[PDB]
């Protein structure tokens, strides 16, 4: 029983191991290209008027 | 025994070794060159009133309009959040019910609690009454979320520390994803409905992929249970809230914990993660019986909510981003502008 | 005005669920919600018997609707969903008397841990818990072969069931941090005992009215 | 499944008394709105009266208020339609009709089969259909043209148009609701668009399976009018 | 006697209690504007702090004709208007204290009847019928004086009222006495119901039963108390002075100590303004939870 879990998770964290890591510098990037260039499309970043609000 | 755990110990070293190594800088020191979102102001535009219990979970529907939400005396009910009014209620055979979602196509809802059985209500019925269209059973814990992939299956998570995406027509688990060592709490469903983070009581979310039914991700650094998670908008991240006083955004291609949210004046739990239509904006349901949305990309607060007299249980963003439904145990549901 | 047929019919459902909900709120208001707990099978099958997840059984006694729910058999962390319980009306915390002198650690040291947690938590702050005592004649069969010593090293007492059963009690009710605002009512049971009913009857009409005086800015 | 049977109909002298009854099954006939639909033998636009759920608002037509009354028993699921001193304009076929009121739902998708009753010897919005009488080719596609005296869009954004369709010998079925949305066993082949006053229902693919009289009506005011009838013929 | 109590003390006292009240049942009404009504109890007491409120406002009215030191043409409107809606609030607070210990009844004691009056549902139906009621009731008080005042240094408001005036103002002011009394002796028996209840509740645990008890007792016995000590002696010489205006078989000096006592009584009255947050409002658990977030 416990070899048999142990066994499960020696392979399990084998798995996540070889994976493909990006670097921290790029993934921030991506995050805030991806905020940026959504901005302008998100009414509670910036308030939608009346005229166009549904909840008004 | 004693081999396995020296190989696992190993293998958590070269998984913390690779990580270190691949952090090479930080978002809050990356994302020092833009302009702060300055001060978010949002008034609740609507009160919905009629709940007789604690609501425990409501879930946005596709269109925007509708919202469903379930409370503790056994009802769920489906809103036409434009006019406040109740497009639907339905009495549950089960009052302790603590989580709900809303197909995406609308035909059908979820509900499931402490009675362990995922119900999902048919709302399409020719007879014009919500009966109750199937009744999953199997998992042997509480079911603290659920999150619907299509009509015909569904993902949940239970209190036995497993997940289970289960064919709605048939009734069976048609995948089971265990590892966790906790009770997990939330669930999010990716954009693409491919991938999927769940987070537990042993202080650590895990991505999980539906169709290969195997763990793709672990992510640790919560100190306490986590109770709340969400997928950034992009896909590629996603954010934590745990029962310290704490919000967690991790970064699924970097396999790292990218940003901390906290503050000093908070020393409550956290309920409810959801991110804005952009990604820019986190709103954070606490058990100070307020909601803090904070600078994704700068970990700074950018405002809070404060019309709610009881703990917010429950949060949500429409898929437009229009407006913010949140839930909480005073019987009473806000959506803010 | 500002609202079209469908507009305005739509609002009178809403209206009529509006009344239902209202109705059903109120039919609600008056069950007596009782949570049933303990630390395994001290009884809660018995006193269910007399009286998935989570087992919900309601009924009838002397014009109060009652219903219990046992959390039996969840195996999760009880923390995650004892806040469900808040408003919960009693607690009926069953603890196997015999299981003094039993072990899994001893047994009633486990039931006393099990009942302090839950006693002493910030949802049961004033929530009242009556306290039953179940397999009574069990435990003065035993106690006079079996000494309280065993699980009570301090019992300074002799061998008789009522000294034991006296000294069980006070240290069960001594777990108590909040002796002013809750109330902890004991009880002994063996065996299909028809007075478990009343005296939980009775315990609960104390709450209601207690409750009662509460809400109406009295208390 | 669903079924609306109507009784009571037959021959009725002038002036004379009459209470129709409409059984329902199938379907929570408490949850539901019930209209009495009037179908003359030659134009069929008459709309009776209407109850609510609950029976919190009822309305009747300016040519019955006052004579005829709706009413409803949930707890048997019947509802009664009685008419006292009947004129000879009440020769007709009434049928009863589910409709549900919230949003996004489907009202007057379903009707009752309907009774005959022969009778012995202004401010209203009303709709117009462009024609009576197509000639169609099976395969070929269709337009059904009708016209409002008022804009039917509101300031909620829905446009309150129902195209029904009535073959011969069976009662009217729901097509589309609301102008653009179809009907639950509708199939594709009807499509419905309109710009608030002017509206057309266009049919692909015809087949002999919807050959019929075509009606428009409006639910943006209470008193609700049909058109008078596309009829399609081969 | 004369321009030292009506003129001195009386206006002192009435100002220390309107700088109370008006504060007290501002605060009251601001938390009250966020407390839900969940019940019957919370509408009433909306309705309490209301009239409350509206007699703190009257009351500068009051002190400011009595000093002697305003406009000779300020009194009639005292006693033409303001003091005829600070009669109209304290009998509403009256009314509504009744509604409240019959609520209380109900929902403790538990009767048999089919239903309750003063049902949460129609509550507020009852509540606005009673302002209407009350409003109703006083309302020639304001528009049947119509009489011109013929002495500017000296105003008597009996004087300014007509024939008809008159006769309402004193068959008023007798069903106002009327229904207080009432109204007392229904709170009384409602309320020794209730104790008698609760007393008969607890009868086999200690420690917290006697806590339950004490406090329970605490309250009622003091919101009784209040009402009688607040009430009681205004209403018993109300009636006397009531004849004592619109009757010559009065002497000068049985007028004046009549006027002195019916003046003091109502300052008593008065200052039930200020004492109901503290024996009310204090005591309901949303009030107290909403005002207890704000520090
Ligand atoms: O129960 C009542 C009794 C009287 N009134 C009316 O309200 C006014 C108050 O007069 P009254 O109650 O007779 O008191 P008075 O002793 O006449 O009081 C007048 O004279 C007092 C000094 O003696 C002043 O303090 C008051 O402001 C002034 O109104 C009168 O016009 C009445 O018509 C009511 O509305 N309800």
């Amino acid at each position: 029983a416990s070899i048999a879990q142990a066994r499960k998770l020696v392979e399990q964290l084998k798995m996540e191991a070889n994976i493909d890591r990006i670097k921290v510098s790029k993934a921030a990037a991506d995050l805030m290209a991806y905020c940026e260039a959504h901005a302008k499309e998100d009414p509670l970043l910036t308030p939608v008027p009346a005229s166009e609000n549904p909840f008004r | 025994l004693d081999q396995l755990r020296q190989e696992a110990e190993q293998l958590k070293n070269q998984i913390r070794d690779a990580r270190k190594a691949c952090a090479d800088a930080t978002l809050s020191q990356i994302t020092n060159n833009i302009d702060p979102v300055g001060r978010i102001q949002m008034r609740t535009r609507r009160t919905l009133r009629g709940h007789l219990a604690k609501i425990y979970a409501m879930h946005w529907g596709t269109d925007s309009r509708l919202l469903v939400s379930a409370s503790q005396d056994g009802k769920l009910i489906i809103w036409d959040s434009y006019t406040t009014n109740k497009v639907h209620a339905i009495p549950l055979r089960s009052s302790w019910v603590m989580t709900c979602a809303y197909a995406p196509s609308g035909n059908y809802v979820a509900c499931g609690g402490l009675d362990n059985i995922c119900s999902i209500y048919n709302l399409k019925t020719r007879e014009g009454n919500v009966r109750v269209s199937r009744e999953l059973a199997g998992h042997t814990g509480y079911l603290s979320c659920c999150r619907f992939l299509d009509d015909n299956q569904i993902v949940t998570s239970s209190g036995d520390t497993t997940c289970a995406l289960w064919d709605i027509e048939t009734g069976q688990q048609t995948t089971t994803f265990t590892g966790h060592t906790g009770d997990v709490m939330s669930l999010s469903l990716a954009p693409d409905t491919r991938l999927f983070v769940s987070g537990a009581c042993d202080a650590s979310a895990k991505l999980w992929d539906v169709r290969e039914g195997m763990c793709r991700q672990t992510f640790t650094g919560h100190e306490s249970d986590i109770n709340a998670i969400c997928f950034f908008p992009n896909g590629n991240a996603f954010a934590t809230g745990s029962d310290d006083a704490t919000c967690r955004l991790f970064d699924l291609r970097a396999d790292q914990e990218l940003m901390t949210y906290s503050h000093d004046n908070i020393i409550c739990g956290i309920t409810s993660v959801s991110f804005s239509k952009s990604g820019r904006l986190l709103l954070a349901g606490y058990d100070d019986f307020n909601c803090n949305v904070w600078d994704a990309l700068k970990a700074d607060r950018a405002g809070v909510l404060a019309g709610h007299d009881n703990r917010v249980s429950c949060l949500g963003v429409t898929d437009d981003g229009m407006a913010v439904a949140t839930g909480s145990w005073d019987s009473f549901l806000k959506i803010w502008n | 005005c500002t609202l079209s047929a469908e507009d305005k019919a739509a609002v009178e459902r809403s209206k009529m669920i509006d009344r239902n909900l209202r109705e059903d709120g109120e039919k609600a208001a008056r069950e007596v919600k009782l949570l049933l707990l303990g630390a395994g099978e001290s009884g809660k099958s018995t006193i269910v018997k007399q009286m998935t997840g989570i087992v919900e059984t309601h009924f009838t006694f002397k014009d109060l609707h009652f219903k219990m729910f046992d959390v039996g058999g969840q195996r999760s962390e009880r923390k995650k969903w004892i806040h469900c319980f808040e408003g919960v009306t009693a607690i009926i915390f069953c603890v196997a008397l015999s299981d003094y002198d039993l072990v899994l650690m001893n047994r009633m040291h486990e039931s006393m841990k099990l009942f302090d947690s839950i006693c002493n938590n910030k949802w049961f702050t004033d929530t009242s818990i009556i306290l039953f005592l179940n397999k009574k004649d069990l435990f003065e069969e035993k106690i006079k072969k079996s000494p309280l010593t065993i699980c009570y090293p301090e019992y300074a007492g002799s061998n008789t069931y009522e000294e034991a059963a006296a000294y069980i009690q006070c240290q069960f009710e001594d777990l108590n941090k909040r002796k002013d605002t809750k109330e902890i009512y004991t009880h002994f049971t063996c065996a299909t005992d028809t007075k478990n009913v009343q005296f939980v009857f009775d315990a609960v009409t104390d709450v209601i009215i207690k409750n009662n005086l509460k809400d109406c800015g009295l208390f | 499944d669903v079924q609306l049977v109507e009784s009571g109909g037959g021959l009725v002298q002038p002036g004379g008394s009459r209470k129709l009854s409409c059984s329902a099954s199938g379907f929570a006939f408490s949850s539901f709105g019930m209209h009495w639909v009037r179908q003359a033998p030659e134009k069929g636009l008459e709309w009776v009266a209407y109850i609510s759920s609950g029976s919190g608002t009822i309305y009747y037509a300016d040519t019955v208020k006052g004579r005829f009354t709706i009413s409803r028993d949930d707890p048997k699921n019947t509802l009664f339609l009685q008419m006292t001193s009947l004129r000879s304009e009440d020769t007709a076929m009434y049928y009863c009709v589910r409709s549900i009121y919230y949003y996004g739902s489907s009202p007057f998708d379903f009707w009752g089969q309907g009774t005959t009753l022969t009778v012995s010897s202004g401010s209203d919005i009303v709709m117009t259909q462009a024609t009576s009488s197509v000639p169609v080719t099976p395969g070929e596609s269709v337009s059904i043209s009708c016209r409002s005296s008022k804009s039917l869009l509101h300031s909620n954004g829905n446009t309150y148009l129902y195209w029904f369709l009535q073959r011969p010998g069976q009662s009217p079925q729901l097509l589309i609701y609301r102008m653009s949305n179809l009907a639950s066993g509708v199939p594709d082949r009807f499509s419905g668009s309109g710009s608030g006053t002017a509206f057309t229902l266009t049919i692909s693919r015809l087949e002999a399976e919807d050959v019929g009289v075509y009606y428009c009506m409006q639910h943006l005011e209470y008193p609700l009018t049909f058109g008078a009838g596309t009829k399609l013929e081969l | 006697q004369n321009l030292l109590i009506t003129q001195q003390i009386i206006p002192v006292l009435y100002c220390m209690v309107f700088i109370a009240g008006i504060l007290l049942n501002g605060v009251s009404g601001w938390i009250f504007f966020y407390v839900p009504s969940s019940k019957s109890f919370i509408i009433y007491l909306k309705n309490i702090v209301i009239a409350d409120f509206v007699m703190s406002l009257t009351f500068p009215f009051k002190i400011l004709g009595d000093s002697g030191l305003g406009p000779w043409q300020l009194n009639v409107f005292v006693c033409r208007v303001s003091a005829v809606l600070f009669y109209v609030n304290m009998y509403v607070s009256i009314v509504f204290f009744g509604l409240i210990s019959f609520d209380r009844y109900y929902k403790i004691v538990k009767p048999l009847w089919t239903s309750f009056i003063q049902s949460v549902s129609y509550s507020k139906l009852l509540s606005v019928i009673v302002w209407m009621l009350m409003l109703l009731l006083a309302v020639p008080n304001i528009i049947l004086t119509n009489q011109s005042v013929r002495e500017v240094t000296q105003i008597k408001c009996i004087e300014l009222k007509s024939e008809l005036g008159r006769k309402w103002h004193k068959a008023s002011n007798y069903i106002f006495v009327a229904i207080f009394w009432i109204v007392f002796l229904l709170l009384i028996v409602f309320y020794t119901a209730i104790t008698k209840k609760i007393f008969k509740s607890h009868l086999k645990s200690s420690r917290n039963s006697t806590s339950v008890k004490k406090k329970s007792s605490r309250n009622i016995f003091s919101i009784v108390f209040v009402f009688f000590v607040c009430f009681v002696p205004y209403h018993i010489a109300r009636i006397p002075y009531t004849k004592s205006q619109t009757e010559a078989h009065y002497s000068c000096q049985s007028k004046e100590i009549l006027r002195y006592m019916k003046e003091f009584t109502l300052l008593l009255s008065a200052a039930n303004v200020c004492l109901d947050p503290i024996i009310y409002f204090f005591l309901c658990q949303p009030f107290r939870e909403i005002l207890c977030k704000k520090l």
